[PDB]
RNA sequence: CACAAACGCGUCUCAGAGAUAAUUAAUGAUUUAAUCUUAACCUAAUUAACUCAUAAUAAAUCCAGCCCUAGAACAGGGCACA
């Protein structure tokens, strides 16, 4: 009986112990945690936790440069809200759709 | 004054030596970034 | 002094006076009129 | 990416920019595991095993086209 | 990084040093990034069942400025088992008393509840002032940020800062200061 | 050549002894009340070492008082290797006594019954009758 | 970057006892009981002492003799 | 600023008051059509106690407060600089508005416990022996109820008991 | 009290500093008066707790045997001149 539900949450434990190396290795630039994910998938990157924790440890220059392009979006949003909300988009916020 | 090789150790010669055997790996060209051996159809 | 909830002049001579956090009632000519509030 | 470069998609690169190929290697079943739902004092066991199959991939190489506009 | 198999293991889980100051610094906001660090919390190699873990050094701990009237309402309590035992200290006179006991108590209840707290609380040292130990100090990496920007007193702010701030009002002249 | 000798200060902490309690005597004062006196016979007292004060209490330095001789052939290879070096004889008991530094005395200085001068009030400390379960 | 620390046990690691008989290895020990040690070595690693003491038969014999090894 | 000085000459008490020169308000304030300094200078919802340098100019030099009649600020504004002040002494900032009292200064006591944003006074709070559980909590009061009108750029509000 | 001891009915000894609650008083502003002040600075008179000064404890690694005012066992103190 525990050996099921054990296995229900190893999910859980997993994805949580993700979380905490994302946002440990998003501090270390200077970004917190909810900043870093939010301007992540305004870029359109769908990166699940799970390869983000990895790019973490065994990549630590890439996880630079998504840092650097979360902090990059993230400081144009609040341009535009600075502004008269008539900018046009960001070089970096601009959504691109396939179809 | 430029730096090739730095490797961490317990103590300060462990280390250096390390430092040696990592500009030994770059200037050899076998280091761990090397391209992968081809195993394509010649 | 007198423990009370409520504060009332009882004669034209009581002074309010906030001390230690709760109003006290002091008088001088008639020293019965002390309150204390709780 | 490697050492000195990386490229991200939105969400997807293009299939004339990066070509990955991989070779199969093992068609085999999962270990035997055990799955059993008890209620107390109501009498109510289940038992079942799931043998589920599995697949394991050997990745060869990993080119990337000197395509990039 | 083409290191060996050895050191590069010990290099991953390298112990670090940090050193805090507590002048003028709430124990709580001094006990927030003092205890991520104790547990590795800041490593991106974190994991519970690993000793991953970073000594911290505090000084200054009899400097600190607790919030609001904490000084007087805020009680310690305890007791030695004993009948008739029960101990209250105010946070005031438990600080006049054991100069580190209020920062130390702290941490030591914002840290995870395991077995574990006892040996990472064992890597935390405090100071109640700016004297430590040569061996101490050499083993130092660097300095976390003060998370209390503190104030600057009347007498700090220079001639030129006063002139620059507008005159509000303008008093009359034939009134007495 | 013994240590420097200061004069009395305010606040200054003698060096107490390590004496044998004989028995009991009856003695009566000039008012005819009757009062009861313990003999306590200092036999063989000699401070033993000296510790400096800060690596004893930090406020007061420590000096080390043995008592009576004893046999060497029952003594610890460790204790009887302290008192050669010394150059006295093995004692009973020894015990630590808190003493300011303007009181300190060389180790091996003899110490006699007439350390107190009669009129002075004392303590004594001491294992108690043990009476077993 | 820093100098290297060479020489800092330049004279602790090669010291000539004297210069008319050979040089002796005499590392002297004390061996401390069980007591003493486990509090040396707590001191010395930043740990607790709890974690020194041995263990049972049980749990001694339970452990595998071949841990699985990747890389 | 007018003082008053007396002087003792023999049996003979002189007192006469004298006037010294005072600094006057800054010529262009951004909002002419203010009524009161505060709101004029538009630094309404935008000071705390930490603002020594505004703090400072409705103040005596030995720590008292100016009346609202020589001041001219509204009612609303002036408890809140009345609250602000009295949180800037107590958090040790204003070291010079002390008065002197060279008997005193001699026999030091407990050294100062750094505080801040101090509502009560330190004399005047008993200590919460009985805290109790979260559905009846003794919260301890941080700040004043004044200053939850402040603007907040987080957008969080204020947590004034804590 | 028919043991060389135990025992009471007998004899001996028993402490300084800080710190406080209600309350009382000085200086003084919002309120140029006054006003002990959940106004500031300094300062005064003041319950019991409580905390501490201080005192007790202190030597790593003779120990078979015998003795002991040490003791259930295990420990502990003596065994050179006695
Ligand atoms: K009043
Ligand atoms: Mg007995
Ligand atoms: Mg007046
Ligand atoms: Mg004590
Ligand atoms: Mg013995
Ligand atoms: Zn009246």
């Amino acid at each position: 009986v525990k050996c099921t539900r054990a296995r229900r949450l190893k999910k859980r434990s997993l994805r949580t112990l993700w979380i905490n190396r994302i946002t440990a290795a998003s501090q270390e630039h200077g970004l917190k945690y909810p900043a870093f994910i939010i301007n992540l998938i305004k870029c359109q990157v769908e990166l699940n936790r799970k390869v983000l924790a990895d790019l973490a440890i065994y990549e630590p220059k890439t996880f630079k440069s998504l840092a650097a392009l979360a902090k990059r979006r993230r400081e144009e949003g609040f341009a535009a809200a600075l502004g008269d909300g008539k900018e046009p988009d960001g070089i970096f916020s601009r959504v691109v759709q396939h179809r | 004054r430029k730096l090739i090789a730095e490797g961490p150790g317990e103590t300060v010669l462990v280390a250096e030596e390390e430092a040696a055997r990592v500009a030994l790996r770059k200037l050899f060209g076998f280091t761990e970034n090397r391209r992968p051996w081809d195993y394509s159809k010649p | 002094f007198k423990t009370k909830g409520v504060l009332k002049k009882r004669c034209r001579d009581c002074y309010l006076v906030k001390r230690r956090g709760r109003w006290f009632i002091y008088c001088k000519t008639n020293p019965k009129h002390k309150q204390r509030q709780m | 990416g490697a050492d000195n470069f990386t490229l991200l998609g939105k969400p997807l690169l293009g299939k004339e920019l990066v070509r990955v190929e991989a070779t199969v290697i093992e068609k085999t079943e999962s270990w035997p595991k055990i799955n059993m739902k008890f209620q107390k004092r109501k009498n109510y066991q289940r038992k079942r095993i799931t043998v589920n199959p599995q697949t394991v991939l050997r990745i060869n190489s990993i080119e990337i086209a000197p395509c990039l506009c | 990084s083409s290191f060996s198999k050895a050191p590069q293991q010990w290099a991953t889980f390298a112990r670090v040093w940090y050193l805090l100051d507590g002048k003028m610094q709430p124990p709580g906001k001094l006990a927030a990034m003092a205890s991520v660090k104790l547990q590795g919390l800041h490593k991106p190699v974190y994991h519970q069942l690993s000793d991953c873990g970073d000594h911290v050094v505090i000084m200054n701990t009899r400097h600190i400025a607790f919030s609001g009237n904490k000084w007087e309402q805020k009680v310690y309590s305890s007791h030695t088992g004993y009948p008739g035992g029960f101990r209250q200290v105010t946070a005031a006179q438990l600080h006049q008393k054991d100069p580190v006991a209020i920062v130390k108590l702290a941490i030591y209840g914002m840290l995870p509840k395991n077995l574990h707290r006892r040996t990472m609380m064992q890597r935390l040292h405090l100071f109640p002032d700016e004297d430590i130990p040569e061996d101490i100090l050499k083993n130092l990496v660097e300095e976390l940020p003060q998370p209390r920007k503190v104030p600057r007193r009347l007498d700090e702010y220079t001639q030129e800062e006063i002139e620059a701030f507008p005159r509000v009002w303008s008093p009359p002249e034939d009134y007495r200061l | 050549e013994p240590w420097p000798i200061h004069p009395w200060e305010p606040g200054s902490s003698r060096v107490g002894l390590i004496a044998l309690k004989l028995g009991m005597m009856p003695l009566w004062t000039k008012d005819g009340q009757k009062h009861v006196v313990t003999l306590l016979q200092v036999q063989d007292c000699h401070v033993l070492k000296y510790t400096p004060k800060e690596n004893h209490n930090g406020r007061m330095a420590a000096l080390t008082v043995g008592g009576k001789t004893v046999s060497h052939f029952h003594k610890s290879a460790s204790i009887l290797e302290f008192y050669q070096e010394l150059g006295l004889p093995p004692k009973q008991k020894v015990k630590i006594f808190n003493v300011t530094e303007n009181a300190v005395i060389k180790p091996g200085t003899p110490l006699y019954a007439a350390h107190f001068r009669p009129g002075q009030y004392v303590d004594v400390t001491a294992k108690t009758i043990g009476k077993g379960f | 970057t820093k100098p290297i620390p060479r020489p800092d046990p330049v004279h602790n690691i090669e010291e000539t006892h004297d210069l008319v008989l050979k040089t002796r290895l005499e590392e002297k020990g004390e061996h401390l009981e069980q007591g003493p040690m486990i509090e040396q070595l707590s001191k010395m690693f930043f740990t607790t002492k709890h974690r020194w003491y041995p263990r049972g038969q049980y749990h001694r014999r339970r452990r595998k003799p071949n841990p699985p090894k990747d890389r | 600023f007018r003082e008053v000085v007396e002087i003792l000459d023999g049996k003979t008490t002189i007192i006469e008051g004298r006037i010294t020169e005072t600094p006057q308000e800054s010529p262009n304030p951004p909002n002419p059509t203010g009524q009161c300094p505060i709101c004029r200078w538009n630094l309404k919802h935008k000071y705390n106690y930490e603002d020594v340098l505004l703090l400072s100019q409705f103040i005596r030099p030995h720590g008292g407060m100016l009346p609202r009649r020589i001041t001219g600020l509204c009612q609303e504004e002036h408890l809140k600089i009345e609250e602000c002040v009295k949180m800037a002494h107590r958090a040790g900032l204003l070291p010079n508005h002390r008065p002197k009292l060279p008997e005193g200064f001699v026999p030091k006591s407990k050294p100062r416990l750094n505080r801040y944003l101090t509502r009560w006074s330190p004399r005047s709070v008993k200590p919460i022996y009985n805290k109790g559980h979260r559905w009846n909590k003794v919260r301890m009061p941080v700040g004043s109820p004044l200053l939850k009108d402040n603007v907040s750029y987080s957008g969080r509000p204020l947590l004034l008991y804590h």
